[PDB]
């Protein structure tokens, strides 16, 4: 899986 | 002076079983608007987002807007103190080193009255943005909760697929078929097809108790949103990532 | 190539966790007269008998006959799987290491497959002999259950003791003895009385049967196994056979 | 020879259940006049008593004083086998290496008999006069219950603290603290008293909290506390926990 | 080494020929 | 942070 934050900004 | 009155003192208790399993620490931003958490699971594959407007409460005052830093274990435990007939007070001070849980038992016979410690945390946040899912699969969690306690046993990892689920490891495998309206709607513009982890949607449902329904929201090549509705003042959206 | 569907799909939830914690793998019988199962334990020391008769299924076709290697184990976290008013349908190509199991529902809403792969399945068949026991005795399943329940605390074998009026059952171990004496309402049927000692982790085993009936009937006669049935109502059965101590 | 009936067995079911848990041995005193069990814990810091009166049972026989060495948990394991609703029996011969259990269905038609092998032990039973408590509080059992397993949650002693009109336990931790007010309660009270109890033991006792819907704690300063569940129309379970001290 | 069977039985074997 | 019971009642 991929973490969650290569998918949102911060 | 953060003060949160609540006469459904229940609907915290199941908002708590619903993070306690899956983040153990927590950040609690109080504001006027009312209550706001956001939250990793420490795999960082997932994420819980709860809301708790201010109109929500019986009684609701803030004159400082406030990050309470939770162990949400030792809430748990707390709240497991709380009669589901209570009433539950939420009270802080300006400044931070505590949080204190009044419950207030129905009829003027018991008050308890508990003080957590907080700690000092520095827990991660992330900014999601209001989007367009191609679908979104409505129904009652009930359902879904089985559906995924059923594929558990199966294999590890759910394949959605406006709707079915279907999973699959060294006995073989098994999918679940649900269409039209136990109201189970859908929302299509996309045809979409992605794999998520059971261990987490697992977690995810141990919100069920504060909503008759849930819902899935999904597009391609982005994470799966999970929303429980804490009727008449909020909600509770997990989300996940895909494989 | 074999059909069959089942309105209460309730029983084979239950006859596969009655079979599940006893075997692990067994091998399914299916013929035109219907599905019948024959499967000792690892030890050889107790054996379960299955038979679910064809007239029973709400639907039955078996075309050719056909003996399916079954891990009972996975078999059983698929029955799990089935909600309790479900319709449950099997269906196996003649042939092909692979039986399929569909779950339907109440408003035909939801509807489950699985696909459990199967097994070459060596496996070993006895021959019972027709018969009848000197003893027959009939209990509430229940009654009997808890029985092994309570004597298995005691100790881990039981004297089972038939007579004209009534029937004993006995243990004992380094914490005492007990005993307990039911007499006939519990029913008894006997030619010669009898007295045998069977293992209670065995015994303890057959009661996970005691959903399917409201009643259990064992029988006995000197010196050969015990017979412990299950009447699956206007279906068929579930016999466990179990080698008598010493 | 000695031979109790007692028709309504969950009674001496539950007695076991509410020992079970706190010892393990003790010595069933049978006499005339009834059963009387008294053992301390473990470690000296705790104490139960029990009594069954003669005039409490259905049926009571009694030809020698007999004090008999009982492994409860054993005791327990063979009671467990009993049904709610069954007769039950205690029977007993002087020889004495075995006591036996009679579980007699209401129909007469299943019967049970487990005879349970005896012990032997010394036992420091202890004098403990009739006093009067500096004040008293009655509860409900099950309020006092949760009461102590919430504040368990919390901390491991209970501050019970006693006034003319409000009991408030309270306990502190690791993660904080937490007391609780309470205003069927009533506190009469020759004086106040605030006193500290691990709450261990307490959760022991509160066992015995299905054999009685009130519980009532007895306290003064630097006495033991007492908390007792009577027993309906037959006696009671009374137990003993010595109050924190300094360290 | 002896082969693992609970103490104090016989297989059904003993009782109930295989088929062959 | 007890104290035995010996303390408080005689054997």
């Amino acid at each position: 899986m991929q973490t969650l934050e290569s998918f949102f900004k911060p | 002076m953060f003060e949160a009155r609540l006469v459904q003192g229940s609907i915290l208790k199941k908002v708590l079983e619903a993070l306690k399993d899956l983040i153990n620490e927590a950040c609690w931003d109080i504001s006027s608007s009312g209550v706001n958490l956001q939250s990793m699971d420490s795999s960082h594959v997932s994420l819980v987002q709860l809301t708790l407007r201010s109109e929500g409460f019986d009684t609701y005052r803030c004159d400082r807007n406030l990050a309470m830093g939770v162990n949400l274990t030792s809430m748990s435990k707390i709240l497991k103190c709380a009669g589901n007939e209570d009433i539950i007070t939420l009270r802080a001070e300006d400044n931070a080193d505590t949080l204190a849980l009044v419950f207030e038992a129905p009829n003027q016979e018991k008050v308890s009255d508990y003080e957590m410690k907080l700690m000092d945390l520095d827990v991660e946040q992330l900014g999601i943005p209001e989007q367009e899912y191609s679908c979104v699969v409505k129904m009652p969690s009930g359902e879904f909760a089985r559906i995924c306690r059923d594929l558990s046993h199966i294999g590890d990892a759910v394949v959605i697929s406006c709707v079915k689920f279907s999973a699959s490891g060294e006995l073989g495998n098994g999918n679940i078929k649900l269409s039209q309206t136990e109201a189970v709607t859908i929302e299509m513009n996309e045809p979409v097809q992605l794999t998520f982890a059971l261990r987490y949607l697992n977690f995810f449902t141990k919100a069920t108790p504060l909503s008759s329904t849930v819902t899935l929201s999904m597009s391609a090549d982005v994470p799966l949103v999970v929303e429980y509705k804490i009727a008449d003042m909020g909600h509770l959206k997990y989300y996940l990532a895909p494989k």
